[PDB]
């Protein structure tokens, strides 16, 4: 309950990291499959 | 969890997210787990673009962990402000602001062979204001050679321009003759180090007076953003926040799933946490276990 | 001498990140007192057997090289995870880069395809695609080339691992690189970028790379 | 039965470069016809070639894939 901890009150809260990664894994795995698939 | 290539970006960064995930990745290696083989492909368009959302991992906990400097006397608090970025974005894998700016110069301008053409392709990175003042200086020469002035350097018409650009950098307040001395060097190490001391004196002096900059600007932003606030009665704010709280929870709880929207309603339970631990005991502030 | 048998006895009041720093540093030097070794890694393997988390993986790879190069051994929990250690701190060292020491590093692998002959462009490139083997302990080799079972990597140390004065020499560091990967099977050829680019053109940097090869690897 | 056509490259080309230039390009063409080549050099191209058929053009250049791989990542950042 009560007294949680330091190494995870140390977590900045709002920051974006997520949605930051929530791309890198929705943009990366699809841009592997568009260079390897690539005609001009 | 992590994908084996944010643990490494993860391993020099101070964060606590970060921090975590990495000290839960070492615990299971002593507990007898293989660590996976780190890709060999992915070619440079692909690296050079999980290099720019791994860095973002590392850089935006980071700037949500450095305090703005806001309304302090001094350089000082300007110069900790300065000095906790750098050292954010070192632990992001960049590398100094002048070797990183200056890689994205001759990344811009690979195949720019006239010099109007490198004012046109770094225009994004570089001040209008001195933007402007090296066009100027180009029409300047422009109208004596007449003929495009090229970027190769040995050119005796590129220092008929080189010699007046250089004016203008020292009419900006740069000194143009301890840059490129610094950026060159010299043969021995004792004129090197004064030369040195002479350029990260404008060094510090460039990045605390950008710092500075953007601290002067986030001052500006929450003068005017109060002072709009303090002309409404207080019915009308109380009634236009819990909109935007609520008009911003529905946005987090429409998407669920997503660890974005997962981890943002859990930080929710976390300022309730932090509202109910202050409210036990003020004097001592939050519970902290140790 | 002194400084290494001061270390024998009072290696008990070091914290287990400072001990670990010791003990590198005297396999680094070239300690040979193993009365030492022995003492300094009974601060950390207890510590590490306590909590694996407490030190960061940089201060966890120098001890994969303190107890390789002086082979002084750990418990097998503990050099399992050091040896694992190393992998990791080794990538972060080449996924953040310097991109000075990239833009080095696959010059040296371009130099070190025209050694093995390749005088052509499609050529040289298709071979600096086939020296990124993956090293046994999981990491990356950017020059792992081998003929037979005779493994040679070529490793381009570019000035931060330099020392900064007029000699410019490199630094211990690139020694703790090289006896590790000596001792999983490599003939590290050590390639440094103050002697590297001072080379006029491409083929005389071919020649100094196969110069820095026969003086690692005579079969080469 | 020849084709003419005009191949710009962002350097001169090596006589590998050519071989391995002249097969990749002659699937271009639907027939057994040698194009018979001709070179141009434009380093504003990054690598890569294109070929100039007289009526048609391929871009195969570095220079136009980098720019197509931005405008394909920049339409993902919108929509994710």
């Amino acid at each position: 309950a009560d007294a949680k901890a330091l190494d995870e009150l140390r977590k900045p809260k709002f920051s974006s990291k997520y949605l930051i990664q929530h791309v890198s894994q929705k943009l990366i795995p699809a841009v592997k499959e568009w260079e390897k698939s690539y005609q001009p | 969890a992590v994908s084996k290539k944010e643990v490494l970006y993860f391993l020099s960064s101070k964060d606590a997210e970060s921090s975590t995930a990495v000290k839960s990745y070492l615990k299971s290696l002593y507990a007898g787990a293989q660590v996976e083989a780190t890709e060999t492909d992915a070619s440079e368009l692909i690296a050079q673009l999980e290099k720019k959302y791994l860095s973002a991992q590392v850089v935006e906990p980071g700037v949500h962990n450095i305090a703005l400097p806001l309304g302090e006397s001094g350089s000082a608090p300007v110069k900790r402000y300065a000095a906790e970025l750098f050292n954010l974005g070192a632990q992001a894998g960049f590398e100094c602001p002048f070797i990183e700016v200056s890689k994205k110069f001759g990344q811009e301008t690979a195949t720019s062979e006239t010099v109007k053409d490198v004012l046109n392709k770094t225009k994004s990175y570089v001040s209008a204001d001195y933007n402007a003042a090296l066009n100027e200086v180009l029409s300047s020469v422009e109208a004596e050679i007449n003929g495009p002035v090229l970027f190769d350097g040995k050119t005796e018409g590129f220092k008929k321009f080189a010699a007046k650009a250089k004016a203008v950098a020292v009419s900006r307040g740069l000194p143009a003759d301890t840059i490129l001395a610094y950026c060159a060097g010299s043969a021995n190490e004792d004129a090197a180090d004064k030369v040195s001391k002479e350029f990260f004196t404008w060094f510090e002096s460039a990045y605390t007076a950008d710092a500075a900059a953007e601290v002067k600007a986030i001052e500006a932003e929450a003068a005017s953003i109060l002072d709009r606030h303090l002309a409404k009665p207080v019915a009308q704010i109380r009634k236009e926040q819990a909109s935007a709280y609520a008009s911003l929870l529905k946005r987090a709880e429409t998407a669920k799933g997503a660890k974005w929207a997962e981890k943002y309603l859990e930080d929710v339970k976390a300022v309730q946490w932090f509202d109910a631990s202050v409210a036990e005991a003020p004097a001592s502030g939050p519970k902290v276990a140790a | 001498k002194a400084i290494v048998d001061a270390l024998k006895a009072s290696a008990g009041d070091l914290a287990p990140a400072q001990a670990v720093e010791a003990a590198y540093g005297l396999a680094l030097s070239g300690a040979t007192d193993a009365e030492a070794f022995k003492a300094l890694f009974g601060v950390v393997a207890p510590a590490i057997e306590k909590a694996p988390d407490a030190l960061e993986v940089s201060s966890l790879a120098q001890l994969h090289v303190a107890s390789t190069i002086s082979g002084a051994k750990l418990p097998a929990a503990v050099g399992s995870f050091v040896a694992k250690a190393f992998g990791l701190a080794a990538d972060a060292a080449r996924l953040k880069r310097s991109s000075a020491e990239s833009a080095l590093v696959a010059d040296v692998a371009a130099a070190t395809a025209v050694a093995f002959g390749a005088q052509y462009r499609p050529e040289v490139a298709s071979a600096v695609a086939s020296y990124v083997k993956t090293a046994p302990d999981g990491s990356v080799l950017d020059i792992a080339i081998t003929k037979g079972d005779a493994k040679v990597l070529v490793q381009a140390v570019p000035s931060s691992l330099l020392t900064s004065t007029t000699p410019a020499k490199p630094l211990g560091h690139v020694a703790a690189y090289s006896k590790v990967r000596e001792a999983q099977g490599y003939a590290v050829a050590v390639v440094p970028a103050n002697e590297f680019e001072a080379l006029p053109d491409q083929k005389a940097k071919a020649q100094y790379v196969l110069a820095a090869i026969k003086k690692v690897a005579p079969s080469f | 039965k020849e084709v003419y056509c005009t191949v710009i490259t962002a350097e001169p080309l090596d006589k590998l470069e050519r071989v391995e230039l002249t097969k990749k390009a002659e699937k271009f063409v639907d027939a057994g016809f040698k194009l018979v080549m001709q070179e141009k050099i434009d380093k504003k191209l990054l690598g890569g070639f294109v070929i100039e058929f007289s009526d048609r053009r391929v871009d195969m250049s570095t220079a136009k894939k980098v720019e197509e791989f931005n405008n394909f990542v920049n339409k993902l950042v919108l929509s994710i």
